C-alpha cells in the first residue's frame, strides 16, 4: 500500500511529462514563428532558393516521379504553419502548408496551395495517433491530364488502372491525400507531409548551404 | 519428440576437433517466431503460407579464454495449407577473430554445425511459438504487454497489489493461458530443405577491426567464395540425396566463368543459377528471398523506394545488384543455394545441451553483442568476449559455459573411425 | 539585375539568414532552459515515489539494452545493489554551464564481504576546444570510488606496475569496469573507460529520464515479451 501508492504517483508523473512535453513543445513553436518570419523574408531574396532545396533532398525526390521536377522547380515560396499555435484544440504536430508555384506558362498554372495536416486519434492503435488531410483543389500541368484524376476516361479500363495510378503518385495526387483511404492514394503522403514540417522547411537552408558545398566540389 | 537421441551437439563438434584439446562453445536458439512469409507473395499466387517460423541459431566458440570463431544461421519452417511444408536454413555469417592459436579446421567446424542443424527435427520449432500477434482483448482480467504504456502499467501494477499483495497472476501459467498465447503446428519430418548464402567478404564482421589484427587472414570474394563452395560442396555430399539441386552464382560474371569454379565440386550436380523459382514473369519482388543482413533483401527495399519493383526482373537485378557500388560485391561476391531432401529424416529436438534459449529477444541479444559488440583490433577483446559471456551466463542465467575435448587426428587408425565408434555402441548398448 | 547588385542583394540575405540561425540556436538553448526547469520538480516528485520502490535501479539497468555494453558483466553483481541515480543539471544553478552539464549521484548499497556501500558524485561538463567549433566536448574529473574486493587484481590503486607487461595488461581490463568510468575524464584519449562520454549521455539523456518506462517494460507478464513496446505492400 506503500507500495501501490507509489505506482500511482509514478504512473501520475508519467504524464505530468506528457503535458510538460507539449507546454515546451508549444513554447518552442511561439519562439521560433517570428524568428521563421524574419527568415523567410529573406528566403525570398533568393530566387532559386527552394529549386536548389529541393533537388538536392535525398528522400523528397523519392516520394515523386521524375516527370514532376518540371513543377517542383515551379515552386518559390513554402510557409509551414504550426496550427496548435492558432488553438489549443490542435496536437503540436498539427499544421497548414502553403506552395507558391509559378506554374510554366502555357502548361501549369500559377496557383498558391494550402494543405492542413491534423492528427487523429485511434482506438488504441494510434501511436499518438495518425496524421490526416483532407483534398485540397490543385490545377494540374496541361500535360498530366493524360493521369489527371478528375480528367480520366474510366479507371477500369487496362489503360485506365495505370494511369490514375501514375498519377496519384505525383506530387498533385500527394494533393488530394488523406491518409484515410489506404492503398488507395499516394504512398507515404504522411511521411513527405513530416518530411515538409520536421526536416524541409526547418532546415532548408541548411540544405541550401550544403547544396552549394556540393556544386563547389 | 520425447524419446532419447544419441547424436548431440556436443558429439559433432568434438568429432570435428583436435584430439585432446579443450574448446568451449555457445550454442544460441532465440524463442521460434511467427512472421512475415520469406518471399513476398504474390497478391493472386498459387498457394498462401498458413504459417511461417523464424528462428535463429548463433554459436560461438572459444579456446583458452578468447573467442575466436561465430556462426548465425537463421531457420525458416514455412508451412502451406495444402502445399505440404518445407524448412531453410539461411546461412547469415560465418567469421574468425584469428586470436585462436592452435591449428583448427574451422571449414569443418562449419560443415558440422550445419549438419548438426540440419539433423534437426523441423516439428522441435513448431511447438510452441511465439504469435506475431497476441490478442489480449480476450483474456480477463487485465495483462501487461508489449503495448501498455507505462502509466497503465503501473495502474495495473497498483491495482494487483491492493487486490491481492501481489503484482503476479497465477492465472498465466494456468492451462487456458498458456494454449492461448502460443501457437503450435506439426509438419513431416522429412520435408524439402533449402539452404541460402551469400558470399561477400563485406558481411564478414562478426569480429569488428578483427582485420586490424596481423593474425587474422582475411579473405578476398573469390578465396571466400570458394571456401564455402568446399563447405556445401560436403554438405550435399554427405547430407542430401543425389537428385539435390545444388545453385551457384556470381552477379555480373558471365556464366563459363561461374562454370570454371564448379570444376572442383565433388558433387556432381552443382549448376549455373540459383534456386529462386520464376513467378509473375521472373519478377525478382515476387522470387527474391528477404533475409537478415542480406544484400537481396537491400536492394530490394531499394527498389521498393525507388517504386522499381515492378521494372526489375530476376536476370536484370543480378547485374544492377552488382552496378550499385552501396551493395559491395566489387570482389566477386556469390550466390549459393541448396535445394532436396536429406538422407536421413531429422529426428532430434536439440536438449539443455544442445542449445541455450534466453528468456526474451532483449536476452538473447544482449548476449549476442557481448560478442559481436566487441573490438578485435587486439587480443584483449577476444578475452572480453569470453569473460562477458562466461561471467553473463552465470549471473543471469545460473549457466556454465560448455566445455569439450576434441577427438580428431591424422587418421592412421586400424579401422574407419566411424566403424569404430558403432563398436563401442554394439557393446554398450547390446551389453554383452 | 547587375551581377554585382545581384551578387550584393544576396549576401545582404544570406547574412540574414546566418543572423536567423543564430536566433534559432539560442532559442534551442531557450528552450532546453525551459524544459529542465518545469522538470525539476517534477523529477524530485518522481524520485521519491522511486525510493518507495525496492530493485527499481536494478531492473531498469537490466532493461536497458545498450548500458550493458559500456560495462563488463560481471560489473553486475555491483550495478545491482544501485539504490539511487540522482542527476543534477548545472546550467540550472548557473548560466555559465552548458544545457548538456550535470553532476550524477549513485547510491551503492554495497555487498557484504565485498563491496562497500557508497555515494559517489560524478560531474560532466562540457569543454569547447580551441579551433574547433564542435559544440565542445564532455568531460569529467576522476571521482574516489572503493572497488569491489574481486577486482582487487584490476584495481588501479591495487596494482603494483601500470608500466611492466602483466601490470598493464591488468589495468585496462579494469578500466573498462564500471569503476574504471569513475576515473574517466575525456582527456587522455585510449588510455581511459572507452566511450565514457557515451555512457554518461547515456545516463542523462535516457536512463535517468526514461527510467520509469524501463522499469514498466520489465513488468510484461510474459518473459518474452520483456521489454518490447509494439516487408511491403508493393501496389498503390
Amino acid at each position: 500500500n506503500e507500495h501501490a501508492k507509489a505506482f500511482l504517483g509514478l504512473a501520475k508523473c508519467e504524464e505530468e511529462v506528457d503535458a510538460i512535453e507539449r507546454e515546451v513543445e508549444l513554447y518552442r513553436l511561439n519562439k521560433m514563428k517570428p524568428v521563421y518570419e524574419k527568415r523567410d523574408a529573406y528566403i525570398d531574396e533568393i530566387a532559386e532558393f527552394w529549386k536548389i532545396v529541393l533537388s538536392q533532398h535525398v528522400s523528397f525526390a523519392n516520394y515523386i516521379r521524375a516527370s514532376d521536377f518540371k513543377y517542383i522547380d515551379t515552386i518559390d515560396k513554402i510557409k509551414v504553419e504550426w496550427l496548435a499555435l492558432e488553438s489549443e484544440m490542435y496536437d503540436t504536430r498539427d499544421f497548414s502548408i502553403t506552395f507558391h508555384f509559378h506554374g510554366i506558362e502555357g502548361d501549369f498554372k500559377e496557383q498558391q496551395v494550402t494543405k492542413v495536416f491534423q492528427i487523429k486519434k485511434g482506438k488504441d492503435d494510434q501511436e499518438d495517433g495518425i496524421l490526416t488531410s483532407e483534398p485540397v483543389p490543385i490545377e494540374w500541368p496541361q500535360s498530366y491530364d493524360s493521369i489527371n484524376p478528375d480528367l480520366i476516361k474510366d479507371k477500369r479500363s487496362p489503360e485506365g488502372k495505370k494511369k490514375y495510378r501514375q498519377g496519384m503518385k505525383t506530387i498533385f495526387g500527394w494533393f488530394r491525400w488523406t491518409g484515410l483511404k489506404p492503398g488507395k492514394e499516394f504512398p507515404h503522403g504522411d511521411s513527405l507531409a513530416s518530411l515538409f514540417s520536421e526536416e524541409i522547411y526547418p532546415f532548408c537552408v541548411k540544405y541550401y548551404a550544403e547544396a552549394q558545398r556540393d556544386l563547389e566540389d | 519428440g520425447m524419446d532419447p537421441n544419441s547424436m548431440s551437439l556436443n558429439d559433432f563438434l568434438s568429432s570435428v576437433l583436435p584430439v585432446s584439446e579443450q574448446f568451449e562453445y555457445l550454442s544460441l536458439q532465440s524463442i521460434p517466431l511467427e512472421t512475415h512469409a520469406v518471399v513476398t507473395p504474390n497478391k493472386d499466387d498459387k498457394r498462401v503460407p498458413k504459417s511461417t517460423i523464424k528462428t535463429q541459431h548463433f554459436f560461438s566458440l572459444f579456446h583458452q579464454g578468447k573467442v575466436f570463431f561465430s556462426l548465425e544461421v537463421y531457420v525458416y519452417v514455412t508451412l502451406w495449407d495444402e502445399a505440404d511444408a518445407e524448412r531453410l536454413i539461411f546461412v547469415s555469417k560465418a567469421d574468425t577473430n584469428g586470436y585462436c592459436n592452435t591449428r583448427v579446421s574451422v571449414r569443418d567446424i562449419t560443415k558440422i554445425i550445419l549438419e548438426f542443424i540440419l539433423s534437426i527435427d523441423p516439428n522441435y520449432y513448431l511447438q510452441k511459438v511465439k504469435p506475431a500477434i497476441r490478442s489480449y482483448k480476450k483474456i480477463s482480467p487485465e495483462l501487461i504487454s508489449a503495448a501498455s504504456t507505462p502509466a497503465r502499467t503501473l495502474r495495473i501494477l497498483a491495482r494487483r497489489l491492493k487486490q491481492s499483495g501481489s503484482t503476479v497472476l497465477k492465472e498465466i501459467e494456468s492451462p487456458r493461458f498458456q494454449q492461448d498465447l502460443y501457437l503450435s503446428f506439426t509438419c513431416p519430418r522429412e520435408i524439402l530443405t533449402k539452404i541460402c548464402l551469400f558470399t561477400r567478404p563485406a558481411s564478414q564482421y562478426l569480429f569488428p577491426d578483427s582485420s586490424k589484427n596481423s593474425k587474422k587472414h582475411i579473405l578476398n570474394g573469390e578465396e571466400l567464395m570458394k571456401w564455402w563452395g568446399f563447405i556445401l560442396d560436403r554438405l550435399l555430399i554427405e547430407c542430401f540425396q543425389n537428385d539435390t539441386q545444388a545453385k551457384l552464382r556470381i552477379p555480373g560474371e558471365d556464366p563459363a566463368r561461374v562454370r570454371s569454379y564448379l570444376r572442383g565440386m565433388k558433387y556432381p550436380l552443382w549448376q549455373v543459377g540459383d534456386i529462386f523459382t520464376s513467378k509473375e514473369n521472373s519478377l525478382a519482388v515476387y522470387n527474391i528471398p528477404l533475409f537478415p543482413d542480406d544484400p537481396k533483401a537491400r536492394f530490394i527495399h531499394q527498389l521498393a523506394e525507388e517504386d522499381r519493383l515492378l521494372k526489375v526482373s530476376l536476370s536484370s537485378f543480378w547485374i544492377e545488384l552488382q552496378e550499385r557500388q552501396e551493395f559491395k560485391l566489387s570482389v566477386t561476391s556469390s550466390v549459393m543455394g541448396i535445394s532436396g531432401y536429406s538422407l536421413a529424416t531429422p529426428s532430434l529436438f536439440p536438449s539443455s545441451a544442445d542449445v541455450i534459449v534466453p528468456k526474451s529477444r532483449k536476452q538473447f541479444r544482449a548476449i549476442k553483442k557481448y560478442i559481436t559488440g566487441e573490438e578485435y583490433d587486439t587480443e584483449e577483446g577476444a578475452i572480453e568476449a569470453f569473460t562477458n559471456i562466461r561471467d553473463f551466463l552465470l549471473l543471469r542465467m545460473a549457466t556454465n559455459l560448455q566445455s569439450l575435448t576434441g577427438k580428431r587426428e591424422h587418421r592412421e587408425r586400424n579401422q574407419p573411425v566411424p566403424a569404430s565408434n558403432i563398436n563401442t555402441l554394439a557393446i554398450t548398448m547390446l551389453k554383452p
